[PDB]
């Protein structure tokens, strides 16, 4: 048994069967904790959950047909099955949290996708909208472990380590060279050589990060607020090293809205980017150009962490869940609508051993294994 | 105003 909890906004049900618009303390949802999930993750208003059985469940809005029911207007209140994807084992499934698009990997490495089709995110060599998941036939000669999704281009990287990029090409999010939109999966040729293990993709005019399995950050993109982590605000088309990240222990990257989060093996979370509305965490809200270790976490070892828009969570190897940045919808989880500055222990879930925590647009997702 | 706020529709 899996118990989930949710809060924050929840305008369009995308908590899975809530009553009220801003749930300002977790709340448990008794929706998701019967699926036994294995994943859950937030995109744009929105939540995807996979089951230990290899199956996916969405809620909330379905515009641009964002869940992969089939419908692309409405909204979606209880989590409801991606019935496309009954035949196959869903591993997990990628979604940036102001995306509208998702794509799904099975366990034996196969990609689909869904959701809004512009600049070719979905990677069908085409500009078209999918209401339901289809297979990316530019992967299937591949053995794809890994996925991700930002709000314009999606990557996946492969068991050997290449990673592929393709959608909007404006800003060098893709990072071939070039600003040019590709409407299917491309290969990175610069990191080969690299074994990468793990892409993050941006929102807007979005960044790009990605870890080899040497501990080496690279980034490259849109350069606006440092969010590229190499000072200044120049972006770049082609992959660039984080030194400052080097010797680190990187093991997870995430991408907000315009600000960048890496965490460690020894449970340090560094943070970089667009300060405004405290979303980095360090106490103000002014941009911070090169990765800073979030000072509020020192001597506690965070295990997993997850992004919102605007807002972190961070769970301690204990089960404590940290919070901070905006609280315009309650997505703090510290009762209020006040934003925390810091990081800062969030409210309701104590004797809960949460291990596993997601963050859509403006909701946040804690469960426990 | 932040363009990657979410409105409170109701």
């Amino acid at each position: 048994r899996t118990k989930v909890f949710v809060w924050g906004l929840n305008d369009k049900d995308q908590l899975g069967g809530l009553k009220g618009s801003k749930i300002k303390v977790p709340s448990f949802s008794e929706t998701l904790s019967a699926l036994n999930v294995v994943q859950v993750a937030g995109g744009s208003k929105s939540l995807f959950a996979v089951t230990v059985e290899g199956k996916v469940y969405a809620c909330g809005e379905a515009t641009n047909g964002r869940l992969g029911l089939g419908i692309s207007s409405g909204t979606v209140p209880i989590p409801r099955q991606i019935t496309a994807l009954s035949s196959y084992v869903v591993k997990k499934v990628a979604v940036h949290s102001g995306g509208r698009h998702a794509t799904a990997l099975t366990v034996d490495g196969k990609v689909f996708s869904w959701g809004e089709g512009d600049d070719g995110k979905l990677g069908h060599f085409s500009r078209m909208n999918c209401d339901k998941p289809r297979l990316i036939e530019a992967l299937k000669t591949k053995r794809i472990r890994d996925i991700a999704c930002g709000s314009s281009h999606s990557a996946a990287l492969t068991s050997s380590g290449e990673l592929y990029t393709w959608g909007l090409g404006e800003y060098g999010r893709l990072g071939h060279g070039d600003n040019t939109t590709q409407l299917k999966p491309k290969m990175v040729k610069v990191l080969l050589g690299h074994r990468v293990i793990q892409v993050a993709c941006g929102s807007r005019d979005a960044q790009t990060l990605a870890l080899t399995d040497e501990g080496l950050v690279f980034s490259w993109g849109d350069g606006d607020f440092g969010k590229l982590g190499r000072g200044g605000s120049e972006g770049c088309n082609i992959p660039q090293n984080i030194e400052r990240l080097n010797g680190q222990g990187v093991c997870q990257i995430e991408c907000g809205a315009q600000f960048s989060l890496a965490l460690t093996k020894s449970g340090v979370v560094w943070t970089w980017g667009k300060g405004d509305y405290f979303r980095l965490g360090h106490g103000s809200d002014v941009h911070v150009r090169k990765p800073q270790v979030v000072e509020g976490l020192r001597g506690k070892k965070i295990v997993h962490v997850a992004v919102g828009a605007l807002h972190c969570l961070a769970v301690t190897d204990s089960g404590q869940v940290y919070a901070w940045g905006d609280n315009d919808h309650g997505q703090q989880g510290n009762g209020t609508t006040t934003v925390n500055r810091k990081p800062t222990l969030v409210q309701g879930l104590e004797g809960q051993k949460i291990t596993r925590v997601a963050c859509g647009s403006s909701h946040s997702v804690a469960w426990t294994t | 105003f932040d363009e990657d706020k979410d409105e409170d529709e109701g």
